[PDB]
């Protein structure tokens, strides 16, 4: 007598790394980096009209 | 492998989830009928030659 | 240990970080693209008004 | 509590049918009654066979007194050789958190204390069997603490009907209709429950209580004026129909009434016996729920973070 | 023409609204399960009676 | 009758006679009569259409 | 490190008088919905406790503080309020300073429970919310001081104001709105006790009718005993029926409801080290929870 079980293949996903600038919704904002935001207390921007 | 997006509060924080699936082979067979006749054995063997 | 079994187990262990790392470090660029829609919906009024 | 905590180990016998091994791995978070806080025990000590009394199989109402004589503990992780659990009366972990899987029909909310009930309800009666070791495992149902005080009150009031030759089965919570499975109750443990009642019933009656009984005509007059007082009587209390017939009045004058406060002494004796009695019948609500990533509802069939309750 | 279909006959009251029959419905007076039933041990038969 | 704020009428023979004849067997009526402080509950429907 | 710290963010728009009161409130007890890292201040305020429509009374504040989670504020940054929860964050650190809002002094080794401000206030103008801080008074007084205020309300339908702890006077009277704020607790006392003292009096139809001081003790002792003779010492065994057995269950739940309210468990014990044993009003007291 000869018997055996088997494994056939092993399949995975690939998580798509998505840079935000790959989108063109980033036209709608000017996205600039603070290295520090949590220590700031005053968040006012001057507008000249 | 499920991708994640990051939200704020107040509704809670999610962790990365993972899934591992196992599927068993479903097994079938087929059939065919070839059947010969009475004389056709001896016409191939050489009895009636 | 010095065994091949123990040294193979880190490949399961270290890559368990690298799946979770590359998911969460990819979950923040999508975290922008979530809130990017949320801020605009809080600002944009409907057409008929 | 130690600096590392205290973790008991329940060893598994070697004779294992492989389907019963996978049955133990589904018991990831359950509640386990230990008789002692010994460090090493067996599955025969945990299971229902040693959990019986001498010669007599206990019923559902008699199983509550068997709980408070023992030590509730929670399985942390199922190993191939043994089962590691943490006691609850002992300080539970190094970190202060345990996962508990809901084998309960009812979802959980944050902050609510958990008491635990035997398998009582219909349909969901689920007992894990270890047929290679010929063992049976009856695991308790974690429930919110006002629900457990209802179910004990439904069972104990059912047994008082049996001493008197309708109806009391149906409960409600979150709008869910649910009844409970019970056939008979042994006359032994009902007397142990009832004697625990009436001693605590009597010990609330002090001299100030008769002064409080003179305010029965005031409440039935006050329920006319405010609907919040109408939220008391509910038409099923005695005191609505008791106020319709009896007009009591105060005794006078009390002995040494200058030096003492009779209304104050009646309340403090009431708070230590009758308001205590929710602890005396069932066991204590040792555990409440504190989700960390804030989930207001812990769904039925899921784990939950767990922190002790004083 | 084809295979001849078989009608059934179910005793019903006289004074029901005909408007119950102008939409798709059951010949039974109550909607059966088990798609309508939720997550509870009793619900499938509880919808019935 | 879920509201509990308004004062009832005087005679408990009459005030309960309405409360039985309005709640039973209404859909939205309370199952167990209203708790003294808390929010009352609406019974779980066995299925949704 | 590994110490847990909740971070409460203040919404901007604080006027210079408003931040000074929040600068002063350093060691106080503050509740919160769920243990979490970051959280708004809207869940901290007294406005977050409402059900309507209705600002919650003394009864609801006792019910809320079981579901709410106690936390003591640490140092107060102008950016955020850093507070640690008592039930999880303190089990690693061990020592937290705590300032009394109570006028009652604290001895060493005392257990302290929390009481809503019924004994007798901070409001912010610019942020449009109120703050109510509970009173950290000792737990043996806590069962007393609550029960004294209940005893006054029964008189509304000798002096109750005398409370002398560790050589000090107290004046409960000090008035108007304190009585009506407490009215809902008074009615659930009398409805619980009178429903208690009818059902026991119906199941035992002759408790009061039994003879005084000697037969009653003989009725007590056999009921007090452990022996198997239990049920025949109790029970007295168209026309309407008294729904007694249903009135059992509704009373036991209402009595079981008030057990969680009026326990007032010892959340906090104070261990004075390198200092005076007596901790007075307006003084930071060190806190050690159960290990």
């Amino acid at each position: 007598d000869v018997e055996f079980d088997a494994l056939l293949g092993s399949y995975c996903n690939t998580l798509s790394l998505v840079r935000f600038l790959e989108l063109g919704l980033s036209v709608a904002c000017v996205c600039t980096k603070f290295p520090e935001l949590a220590y700031m207390n005053e968040g006012r921007v001057q507008f000249e009209v | 492998h499920q991708p994640l997006i990051a939200r704020d509060g107040p509704h809670p924080i999610e962790q990365p989830t993972h899934n591992y699936m196992t599927k068993i082979i479903d097994r079938r067979a087929l059939n065919a009928a070839f059947s010969l006749a009475t004389e056709a054995i001896a016409l191939l063997t050489g009895e009636a030659l | 240990d010095g065994t091949g079994i123990s040294a193979h187990r880190q490949l399961r262990a270290i890559q368990q970080l690298a799946r979770n790392v590359q998911a969460v470090l990819g979950a923040f660029e999508r975290g922008t693209a979530d809130q990017m829609l949320h801020v605009l919906l809080e600002k944009a009024p409907p057409l008929a008004l | 509590m130690l600096a590392d905590g205290f973790e008991t180990d329940i060893a598994i016998p070697s004779g294992i049918s492989r389907p019963d091994a996978a049955a133990l791995q589904r018991c990831e978070g359950r509640v386990v009654f230990l008789p002692t806080i010994r460090r090493q025990l067996t599955l025969a000590d945990v299971a229902h066979e040693s959990f019986v009394s001498g010669g007599v199989s206990p019923d559902t109402l008699g199983l509550l007194l068997a709980y408070r004589r023992r030590f509730p503990a929670v399985i942390t992780r199922v190993l191939p050789t043994r089962i590691v659990a943490c006691p609850l009366d002992v300080g539970l972990t190094h970190a202060g958190t345990v996962n508990l899987r809901n084998t309960s029909p009812v979802d959980l909310c944050n902050g609510d204390p958990i008491s635990l009930v035997p398998p009582v309800f219909e349909g969901q009666a689920t007992d894990v069997r270890l047929d290679s070791l010929d063992l049976t495992l009856r695991f308790p149902v974690p429930l919110p603490s006002p629900l457990a005080r209802e179910i004990v009150a439904r069972l104990v009031a059912r047994g008082i009907r049996d001493l008197n030759p309708p109806d009391l089965n149906v409960l409600y919570y979150n709008g869910s209709r649910l009844s409970l499975l019970a056939d008979v109750q042994q006359l032994g443990p009902v007397n142990a429950e009832l004697r625990s009642l009436v001693l605590n019933m009597v010990y609330s009656i002090t001299e100030g209580t008769t002064i409080i009984l003179t305010l029965i005509p005031r409440l039935f007059a006050l329920s006319a004026q405010d609907g919040y007082v109408n939220a008391l009587l509910q038409m099923q209390s005695v005191t609505r129909e008791a106020a319709q017939l009896i007009h009591p009045e105060a005794p006078a004058l009390m002995q040494d009434g200058e030096r003492r406060l009779p209304l104050y002494e009646a309340l403090v004796a009431w708070l230590t016996h009758a308001g205590q009695l929710g602890d005396t019948l069932a066991l204590a609500p040792v555990v409440r729920v504190c989700t960390f990533d804030g989930a207001a509802v812990v769904r039925s069939g899921d784990m939950a973070p767990v922190i002790r309750y004083p | 023409h084809g295979q001849d279909a078989v009608c059934e006959f179910i005793a019903t009251p006289v004074s029901t609204d005909v408007n119950y029959f102008r939409r798709p419905c059951n010949p039974r007076g109550r909607a059966a399960g088990g798609v309508y039933a939720g997550d509870k041990e009793g619900d499938v038969t509880a919808l019935m009676y | 009758y879920l509201g509990r704020g308004a004062p009832p009428l005087l005679d408990n023979a009459a005030a309960v006679y309405l409360r039985n004849a309005v709640v039973a067997g209404n859909r939205l009526g309370p199952a167990q009569p209203v708790p003294v402080f808390g929010c009352a509950q609406v019974p779980r429907r066995a299925g949704m259409d």
